[PDB]
């Protein structure tokens, strides 16, 4: 899960 | 005529998503000072029900978007398994501003379908990055996807063509093991990255297989290369796959002047892939998405909406309610920045001859 932002 | 999907009351509620406030009141303030509005046929979105919203999203889901909206509660326990937190806070009424959103593009959808106009526009869509059962990406829910079903009534293969700085993942995703939707998306690919996914290997899934195209794209690309990289791809795309609609999405975080600072375009540069398209004369669905630069955001959406009027925009921003926000040039053109092209043009062939490679098998 990657963050934007 | 294109179709303009629009209200007073559709643009507040989209003014209110935490990451991008006012960029859609810019927005139309912007096209109605070029008066482009008067050339366009302005249509008042409908709310998207529940039983809509549900074609895409899990029951779950969308309980408990609406749940945390109805008082704005961004402390609840259970939002990190449905996405929500710092990309996508429980701002209060975002169930509402998102079911708005969702039936603008599908009002869009319809206006195409009944043969209303060829060209329908909804510059507060393109939440691409939502899936099924999480909010991603500042996106709540997939108004691409659901477009892209209402569309499925009546068009059997539908071309997504996603131009934003990101890899349009939850739209994939959506229809990764389909053969009647195929996606194209151009995009940063970097490790570290948001989202990380949108390889060029990543072609999709079962049925599905190759029915998905990902153009991954380094820092500092600017109009040229980008063009022609856009209409190698598209022209190998519409040959292979003969689409019979097209859902474009146009989101500006790509423009120089951007804080995410990536790609180096210029609403000129994307213009010339949205006349490519344009020329196919096929069903058109127009959606935004990401721009962080909100005057900028503007400048870009009305000039491609002048690209769609096949109109030329004066210099001159105009006199509107967000005039201050275009100084101290007050000119509707941009600037790209000088820094580096990171893209090597042998890498960028091996990309094209991949895809090719791809596609002989559609
Ligand atoms: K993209
Ligand atoms: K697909
Ligand atoms: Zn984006």
């Amino acid at each position: 899960r990657h963050k934007k932002x | 005529v294109p179709v303009y999907i629009y209200s007073p009351e559709y643009v507040s509620m989209c003014d209110s998503l935490a990451k991008i406030p006012k960029r859609a009141s810019m927005v139309h303030s912007l096209i109605e000072a070029y008066a482009l509005h008067k050339q366009m046929r302005i249509v008042k979105p409908k709310v998207a029900s529940m039983e809509d919203m549900a074609t895409f999203h899990t029951d779950a889901y969308l309980q408990h978007l609406q749940k945390v909206s109805q008082e704005g509660d961004d402390d609840h326990p259970d939002s990190i398994e449905y996405g929500l937190g710092y990309d996508c806070p429980a701002t209060e009424g975002i169930f509402d501003y998102a079911a708005a959103i969702g039936g603008a593009t599908i009002t869009a959808a319809q206006c195409l379908i009944d043969g209303m106009c060829k060209v329908a526009i909804n510059w507060s869509g393109g939440w691409h990055h939502a899936k099924k059962d999480e909010a991603s990406g500042f996106c709540y829910l997939n108004d691409a996807v659901l477009g892209i079903l209402r569309l499925r009534r009546k068009f059997e293969r539908i071309l997504y063509v996603d131009l934003d700085l990101h890899h349009g993942d939850g739209v994939e995703d959506a229809f990764s093991f389909t053969s009647k939707v195929m996606t194209v998306s151009l995009h940063k690919f970097s490790p570290g990255f948001f989202p990380g996914t949108g390889d060029v290997s990543d072609v999709g899934l079962g049925k599905g297989r190759y029915y998905s195209v990902n153009v991954p794209i380094q820092d500092g690309i600017q109009d040229e290369k980008y063009y022609q990289i856009c209409e190698s791809v598209l022209k190998e795309v519409y040959q292979a796959f003969n689409p019979k609609a097209v859902v474009l999405q146009l989101g500006a975080d790509t423009i120089a002047g951007d804080p995410m600072c990536s790609f180096n375009m210029t609403p000129v540069g994307i213009g010339k892939c949205l006349k490519y398209i344009l020329q196919w004369q096929l069903a058109t669905l127009i959606l935004g998405g990401g721009g962080f630069n909100l005057a900028n955001t503007a400048r870009c959406w009305t000039y491609l909406t002048g690209v769609i009027l096949g109109k030329t925009l004066s210099s001159e921003i105009p006199d509107h309610e967000f005039f201050t926000a275009y100084g101290p040039d007050y000119v509707l053109e941009i600037t790209p920045s000088c820094r580096p092209d990171r893209n090597e043009p042998h890498r960028i062939q091996q990309i094209l001859n991949y895809i090719k490679g791809n596609l002989k098998h559609v």
